[PDB]
């Protein structure tokens, strides 16, 4: 009908709102968070996607997870991602983040950032290159134009 | 059987530092209570701190008691400076986990073991 | 040094503390022995007259009280 | 041979020449002024930038990516089930089983890769004797779920026929150097 | 009466920003997410303590001398005096012991905050 019509425009506008501003928080663990720091270097200058990283949690939008989730640090991590305004995602990046990688049989780390916070998009590597950060950022922008909220909310 | 003392020289000398620890214990666990914002009350905290102590009840060795002393005070003072959280804090609680049953016949229902 | 406003109030205390019976308890019964408590009930009995009397007792001192009449005399003692 | 980075002070004598330039330097910024210069030279640059994802960054034959299992020219699997990349992978992230197949060869029927245990070290790429697992080029594979991440055979497989022609064409770049 | 009005057409906007701010959205309110912020761990006490202040003795100076500003500021008017003379020796003095104020503090250890 026409109302789910303009709904669908409606959705597309906010989706495209969202998509074009993702504010990761300042935030990294290890060796992954270098390559985090390159993606924001020259060569790729994810702040031409509209990405900004914010140090606060509450002006961030994405969380990417950039090394490994030991214990100690694993209910810092729950809580900053807690203080994170809906809508947010998760960006898991690396091995030690997607599954414990290097360090899975450990006792003093978390076998994946998932058993802790619920993660948007994984991005493998030891650590994903910066483009291979980069893929994963824009497959996490193309899941948020996937996104249906006003759509569902007319049809329930 | 004869070895160097850590602290105490017998088991009464001692149980003087444990009942020090215990008095400590207790009075922190209205404060960690209420700072930390837990959602339990004062009599099932200190419950749960007399549990602890009882756990180690069996202890005679005055050296072993020493160290269990020593410990006790590394745990008393992570929690009185707050830098233990609710989540630590809690876990003393086991408050997800499931406690495997005592009893033969239910063991041997739900596995293979002992 | 007022030995009786103490007596009326060291047992106040041990009638509200639990594990103790009411009825039971009297002036001069033993708590290890009468009323069957344990050292670590002890201990938190006394930690109880810190919080009226509101003066510490050394831990020395305390591993001798243990039946209500010595609390009292101890306090008279202050 | 050591140097000194901060030690100057083989004190002259201020002249008033001298004295009026110091206070220049503090009244007029000068120095400051020669920083705001050389981020005015960086806007007339050219940015380093590339863009992605219609230009991609450099990378070379030995670039240790996305994994994959190798055939002979001829469509047999290479890969003997010696079980040799199981025993270096420093993360234990392969899993292998084998048995005889039906003509009696010896072959896997398991082969996994938990791609999120593997360090992409590349060691089991060293270790294979018969270059059965390799590791192709391919870098963007992230996924919406933990569970893809665990390559079974038949996944490997298909990336090694997927990369196939451009796996060859790198060690084919490479093999001399090792 | 305009700039009664445009300041309140501008408190409006501000008004109206701040109510679709918090209508608009999709809330969802639980405990662990309202809590202070202090880089991932529990705060360890209120942030209602006392603040120590280091540079209180120039918090109080700032004001002597804020003041002392609301005496220049008349000079506008001032330099349209004939006594001319006098306008302009009262307001040397006037400057001149403000400067003679802040030498004294300076040398006195007063404009360094306090370890
Ligand atoms: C506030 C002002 C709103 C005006 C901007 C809204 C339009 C957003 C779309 C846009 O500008 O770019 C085209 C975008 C660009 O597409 P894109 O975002 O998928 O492409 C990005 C990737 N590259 C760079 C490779 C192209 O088109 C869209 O896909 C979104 C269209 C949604 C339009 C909103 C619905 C109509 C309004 C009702
Ligand atoms: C600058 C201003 C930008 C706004 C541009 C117009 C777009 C307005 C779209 C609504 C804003 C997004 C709110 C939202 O995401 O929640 C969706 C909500 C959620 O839908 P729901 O009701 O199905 O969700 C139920 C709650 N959960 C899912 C958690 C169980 O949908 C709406 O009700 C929005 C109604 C849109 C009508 C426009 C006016 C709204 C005020
Ligand atoms: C611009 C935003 C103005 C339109 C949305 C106002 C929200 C509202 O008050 O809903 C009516 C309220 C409900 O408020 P509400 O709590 O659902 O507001 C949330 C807005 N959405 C749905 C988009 C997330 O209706 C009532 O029940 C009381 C009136
Ligand atoms: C006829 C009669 C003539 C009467 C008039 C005579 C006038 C003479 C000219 C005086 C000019 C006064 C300008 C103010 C200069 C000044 O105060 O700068 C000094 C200040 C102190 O810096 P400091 O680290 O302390 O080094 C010196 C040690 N005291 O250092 C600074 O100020 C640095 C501040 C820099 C902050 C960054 C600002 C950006 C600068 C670039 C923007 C340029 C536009
Ligand atoms: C304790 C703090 C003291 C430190 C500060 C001391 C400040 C002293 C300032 C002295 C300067 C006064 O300077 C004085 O200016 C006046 C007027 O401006 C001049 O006076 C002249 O101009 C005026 C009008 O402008 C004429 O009407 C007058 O007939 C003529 O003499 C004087 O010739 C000059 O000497
Ligand atoms: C200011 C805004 C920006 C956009 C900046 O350009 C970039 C992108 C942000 C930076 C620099 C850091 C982002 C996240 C973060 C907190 C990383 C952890 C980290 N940071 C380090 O140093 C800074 C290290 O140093 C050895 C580390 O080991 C580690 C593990
Ligand atoms: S996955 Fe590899 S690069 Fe990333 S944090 Fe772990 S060890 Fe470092
Ligand atoms: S690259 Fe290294 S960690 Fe990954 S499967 Fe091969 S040997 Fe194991
Ligand atoms: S992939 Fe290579 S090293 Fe691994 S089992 Fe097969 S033949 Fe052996």
């Amino acid at each position: 009908s026409r109302a789910e019509y303009v709904v669908t425009k409606l959705d597309d506008l906010i989706n495209w709102a969202r998509r074009s501003s993702l504010w990761p928080m300042t935030f990294g663990l290890a060796c992954c968070a270098v390559e985090m720091m390159h993606m924001a270097a020259p060569r790729y200058d994810m702040d031409r996607f509209g990405v900004v990283f914010r140090a606060s949690p509450r002006q961030a939008d994405v969380m990417i997870v950039a090394g490994t989730l030991t214990n100690k640090m694993a209910p810092a991590l729950r809580k900053v991602y807690d203080q994170m305004p809906e809508p947010r995602y998760v960006v898991s990046m690396g091995s030690c983040a997607n599954g414990g990688g290097y360090y899975h049989y450990s006792y003093s780390v978390v076998r994946g950032c998932d058993r802790i916070v619920p993660v948007d998009i994984y991005v493998p590597g030891c650590p994903p290159t910066a483009e291979a950060l980069l893929y994963g950022i824009l497959q996490l922008q193309r899941k948020i134009k996937r996104e249906q909220k006003l759509k569902i909310w007319y049809r329930r | 059987t004869s070895v160097k003392p850590i602290f105490s020289r017998d088991l009464n000398e001692a149980k003087r530092r444990v009942r020090e620890l215990y008095r400590a214990w207790y009075r922190e666990v209205p404060n960690t209570v209420h700072l930390m914002q837990l959602d339990i009350t004062v009599k099932q905290g200190r419950d749960k701190v007399r549990e602890m102590f009882m756990k180690n009840a069996h202890v005679t060795d005055p050296r072993v008691v020493d160290l269990l002393v020593i410990k006790g005070k590394m745990e008393l003072q992570e929690t009185i400076k707050v830098w233990k959280q609710r989540t630590h804090v809690m876990r003393f609680f086991h408050e997800t986990e499931t406690p495997r049953p005592k009893d033969f016949l239910s063991k041997f229902y739900m596995g293979h073991d002992p | 040094l007022t030995l009786d406003g103490i007596k009326d109030r060291v047992l106040y205390v041990l009638k509200l503390y639990d594990k103790i019976d009411p009825e039971k308890l009297s002036v001069n019964s033993h708590f290890m022995k009468d009323l069957g408590l344990d050292s670590l009930d002890q201990v938190e009995i006394i930690m109880a007259m810190e919080d009226e009397f509101g003066f510490e007792i050394p831990d020395i001192d305390a591993e001798k009280l243990m039946c209500p009449q010595e609390i009292v005399d101890y306090i008279a003692d202050k | 041979t050591y140097k000194y980075v901060n030690k100057k002070e083989q004190e002259s004598e201020v002249d008033m020449k001298s004295a009026t330039d110091n206070a220049a330097r503090i009244l007029m910024w000068t120095e400051l002024i020669r920083g705001l210069g050389m981020t005015l030279s960086y806007l007339f640059r050219e940015p380093a930038t590339i863009n992605y994802p219609f230009e991609k960054g450099p990378l070379s034959p030995r670039f240790r990516g996305e994994h994959a299992l190798r055939r002979y020219p001829s469509g047999e699997e290479r890969c003997i089930a010696c079980k040799l990349c199981e025993a270096i992978c420093p993360a234990q992230a392969i899993t292998i089983e084998a048995e005889p197949r039906a003509d009696g060869s010896r072959r896997t029927t398991r082969y996994d890769i938990d791609m999120t245990k593997c360090i992409y070290c590349g060691f089991c790429q060293e270790a294979c004797p018969v270059d059965a697992i390799v590791e192709g080029p391919n870098f963007e594979f992230s996924t919406e779920t933990h569970e893809e991440l665990l390559y079974n055979k038949e996944k490997l497989l298909n990336n090694g026929d997927k990369w196939e022609a451009e796996i060859a064409a790198n060690i084919q770049a490479d093999y001399l150097y090792r | 009466m305009n700039l009664y009005t445009v300041i309140f057409i501008n408190i409006l906007l501000s008004l109206t920003l701040i109510l679709v701010a918090f209508w608009l959205p999709q809330m969802n309110l639980y405990s662990e997410k309202a809590n202070p912020y202090e880089c991932g761990f529990d705060p360890t006490s209120s942030a209602r303590l006392p603040f120590s202040m280091k540079f209180f003795l120039v918090a109080i100076t700032f004001l002597l001398f804020d003041l002392e500003i609301a005496l220049l500021l008349p000079l506008p008017w001032a330099i349209q005096t004939i006594k001319t003379s006098t306008m302009m020796i009262m307001a040397f003095i006037l400057v001149t012991i403000l400067s003679l104020g802040l030498a004294y503090e300076w040398t006195q250890k007063g404009l360094e905050w306090t370890e």
